[PDB]
């Protein structure tokens, strides 16, 4: 069997605003088999009340999710997504560089 | 009222085209069949139908249109052996296939010389009754029953001589009582 | 040779019993339904089921229940029998959903309170008319199945021991003797007809035959009266001269 | 509106 | 312009953890409006787009009944895949099919498809003439012999060309406010330092629909392309999307780079350079 390891991207629904609110997204895409674990961090921690978005794939058969949550950006607050899966033999994490 | 068919029974004379129609409520249906069911035997498909527009087979022609969500059914040239009820079925998704209550044809034979009469048969021995036979009529007569609920009178009846290329109708009467095969009557003679 | 059966073909249940009807078929087909049909309307979806292992509710699943637990069979099963449920029940199977369906030879149920009330018809030939042959050079021979419960029966005519399909009608449904006790017995008409040059002919054995569906022998029979089971009752007939 | 046809096990 | 209408079912075996998981949605263009799942509570086809909601319970009743026997039918294949290729009854397997149909500006029929794949791998596929079939490999040459036996080729074809158009013409007509609109990009770019020497030109488009969109940069006036990262559109939870193409270009070099982007709510394609 082969497997696809997943594309991450962090970044928000709308340009950032210090404190305007915002939803802090993780796309997860070209991955294979669908089993998948994604988390929205904060300054390091679990952000508990994430959503995600329905399971579908693209034309090479490869799997995409959208995790997000509301969030309000400061200067000193951080965020990130932690992203594990049987390709990755330890958890993934991709920092929000809102300044890309 | 998720499937109505023609209501009947529909009296079709020989060789004329019979009409069948069948309406559905569920718009989204992608399947839709006519089946053909002999009294007191199994529905035979006739033929199914997937898209819009006519679908030929011999002397059936059927025609879907979704927009109206209708299906019809046309006989051309009425034999007497389509003389049987069609059912119009419908799948309304997954296994919901859901059939209409039916239309019952009724292909009316040509009795070329009508003889009408009223005969009286005795039985063997075997048994002790007497019957009554109104037999060679015209097909356009029909016959009813019961002046006293104590007697007992059959519908109209087509046989086929199929050597002697003849029809007939026949009914049949009997009953308990200081009978008489010639009061056995009541409808038009 | 692949097709789909069902069984069995007749059956009369005592109300409270409950009754599995059987269906198979070796088409490998994944569809198969179950329909009731009632002399008052048409065929009613009850269950069906689009794969093995896997079952549906149709249009009045209340009072059945069905399991698919391989592909072949599909099996009816009555809870408890209720007069209700009397109807012909036909099994049907499709490829896949969505597909033509093809339907069973069909089962014959009769749900009746108490089995005192079965009875086997009695059968009559009744000779032709002698006006009949003079005017018409024809000859009908009516037959009469009187005095049987439920409508159960398969008339056919026999002459010379094989059976005739030309010149024979029977009346389409049997009628009621007594109409205001829904419990009465019926009767069968059938007439047959052969040229004057064949009845006159004393060669010639006519006979009318009744298959009646009644009984079986595992059902329990404790009455002071002949068991109705399952049997054909026939009459006959021999052809005259003058 | 998806199928209601076409659906068959491999 | 062009429209679509497309299914996605995706079916896991879970043999070390339980029963099957059955996931089915529906895509109009960009936008998804149905949903099931099997592991939720409602066992239901759900409503994802506010157009949908008006259909009656006929439609929700119809496609329910039609996603649960989708779901059946890919259990049954599971096992069957997991025999036509010997595999081990403990392993995890994936079972994907995707079909719909493509319309033109006039919304008539241009193209159907209909794709089946196993472990994430091309089994069996309609051809183009909805007449014919594609088997990936030998083991898929006995699906092939058995759903040409079936005519399932005929029966998808009356959906591609009749059923799955019509309801897509329905449902652009339904949700006009919402399918036949189109959203003109934001552009904007950034520039950072990689290395002495070296900087950074991202090229952004943000809240554009549909998603479809090409960014290119390009070198006084040619296409120097290869040489650059180009991310892939990406969804912003709003219904729109997201893209950026950044390229690596000397210190002093940078107002010699442009991009040009074209999308169908751009009149002409636009194109920007730094400062």
């Amino acid at each position: 069997m082969i497997q696809r390891t997943p594309k991450i991207q962090v970044y928000s629904r709308h340009p950032a605003e210090n404190g305007k609110s915002n939803f802090l997204n993780c796309y997860v895409s070209g991955f294979h088999p669908s089993d998948i674990e994604v988390d929205l961090l904060k300054n390091g921690e679990r952000i508990e009340k994430v959503e995600h978005s329905d399971l579908s794939f693209s034309k090479d058969w490869s799997f995409y999710l959208l995790y997000y949550t509301e969030f309000t950006p400061t200067e000193k607050d951080e965020y990130a997504c932690r992203v594990n899966h049987v390709t990755l033999s330890q958890p993934k994490i991709v920092k929000w560089d809102r300044d890309m | 009222k998720e499937v109505e068919q023609n209501s009947g029974p529909l009296s079709v004379p020989e060789g004329a085209i019979a009409s069948l129609n069948c309406t559905y409520s569920d718009r989204g249906s992608q399947s839709f069949f006519w089946y053909r069911q002999y009294s007191g035997k199994s529905p035979e498909l006739i033929m199914f139908i997937y898209s819009n527009g006519d679908k030929e087979d011999g002397r059936f022609t059927a025609q879907l249109n979704k927009a109206s969500q209708y299906v019809s059914l046309l006989i051309r040239d009425s034999q007497p052996s389509d003389s049987a009820t069609y059912l119009c079925a419908v799948n309304f998704g997954g296994g919901k296939l859901i059939f209409g209550q039916g239309t019952e044809l009724s292909v009316k034979p040509n009795i070329q010389n009508p003889d009408p009469a009223v005969y009286a048969l005795r039985d063997s021995k075997s048994s002790d009754k007497s019957v009554c036979l109104f037999t060679d009529f015209d097909s356009q007569t029909n016959v009813s029953q019961s002046k006293d609920s104590d007697v007992y009178i059959t519908d109209k009846c087509v046989l086929d001589m199929r050597s002697m290329d003849f029809k007939s109708n026949s009914a049949v009467a009997w009953s308990n009582k200081d009978f008489a095969c010639a009061n056995a009557f009541n409808n038009s003679i | 040779i692949a097709g789909i059966t069902q069984a069995p073909t007749s059956q009369i249940l005592a109300a409270g019993r409950r009754m599995t009807l059987r269906c198979t078929q070796d088409m490998r087909h994944n569809a198969m339904y179950w329909y009731r049909q009632d002399l008052g309307l048409g065929l009613r979806l009850i269950h069906y089921s689009n794969t093995a292992g896997t079952t549906g509710k149709g249009e009045v699943p209340d009072g059945y229940s069905v399991s698919r637990a391989n592909t072949d069979d599909f099996p009816l099963t009555l809870a408890s029998a209720v007069p209700s449920q009397t109807s012909v029940y036909f099994c049907a199977s499709s490829l896949s959903f969505g597909t033509e369906a093809f339907f069973g030879q069909g089962t014959r149920l009769t749900v009746v309170e108490d089995l005192n009330k079965v009875f086997p018809p009695e059968v009559a030939v009744f000779e032709p008319s002698e006006a009949e042959i003079s005017h018409t050079q024809k000859a009908t021979l009516v037959c009469l199945a009187t005095g049987f419960y439920p409508d159960h029966v398969e008339l056919s005519w026999w002459v010379n021991g094989k059976e005739v399909h030309s010149g024979v009608c029977t009346d389409p449904q049997p009628l009621k003797e007594q109409p205001a006790l829904n419990d009465s017995r019926y009767a069968l008409s059938s007439r047959l007809r052969v040229s004057a040059t064949f009845w006159q002919d004393p060669r010639n054995h006519f006979r009318c035959q009744v298959q009646f569906y009644g009984l079986s022998e595992a059902d329990a029979w404790a009455a002071a009266r002949a068991a109705p089971v399952t049997q054909i009752v026939s009459a006959e007939a021999w052809g005259r001269a003058d | 509106s998806m199928l209601g046809i076409g659906i068959v096990p491999v | 312009g062009s429209h679509s209408m497309r299914y996605f079912f995706t079916s896991v075996s879970r043999p070390g953890r339980g029963e099957p998981r059955f996931i089915a949605v529906g895509y109009v263009d960009d936008t998804q409006f149905v949903r099931f799942d099997s592991d939720a509570a409602s066992q239901r086809m759900e409503p994802r787009a506010p157009w949908i909601e008006q259909e009656g319970p006929e439609y929700w009743d119809g496609e329910t009944r039609k996603v649960k026997a989708h779901s059946q039918t890919h259990r049954v294949d599971l096992g069957t895949l997991r025999g036509y290729y010997n595999q081990s009854e403990a392993g995890s397997h994936t079972v994907q099919r995707m079909y719909g149909c493509d319309v033109g500006s006039d919304w008539r029929f241009l193209r159907g498809y209909h794709q089946y794949a196993y472990d994430g791998k091309d089994y069996i596929a309609l051809k183009e003439d909805l007449r014919s079939w594609t088997a990936a490999d030998m083991a898929a040459q006995t699906t092939k012999h058995k759903w040409e036996a079936a005519h399932v080729a005929e029966q998808l074809r009356a959906y591609l060309e009749g059923t799955c158009v019509e309801w897509l013409r329905r449902y652009l007509e339904n949700g006009k406010e919402t399918l036949q609109r189109t959203d003109a990009p934001k552009t904007h770019m950034t520039h950072h330092a990689v290395s002495d020497h070296e900087a950074t030109l991202r090229c952004w488009a943000l809240s554009f629909y549909p998603a479809e969109i090409t960014l290119t940069w390009q070198r006084d006036g040619e296409d120097q392309t290869q040489d650059t990262e180009l991310v892939e559109t990406r969804p912003a939870g709003d219904g729109t999307f997201q893209k950026w193409a950044a390229v690596v270009v000397p210190s002093g070099q940078e107002q010699r780079y442009t991009c040009h982007v074209q999308h169908e709510g751009l009149p002409k394609p636009l194109t920007l350079r730094w400062e």
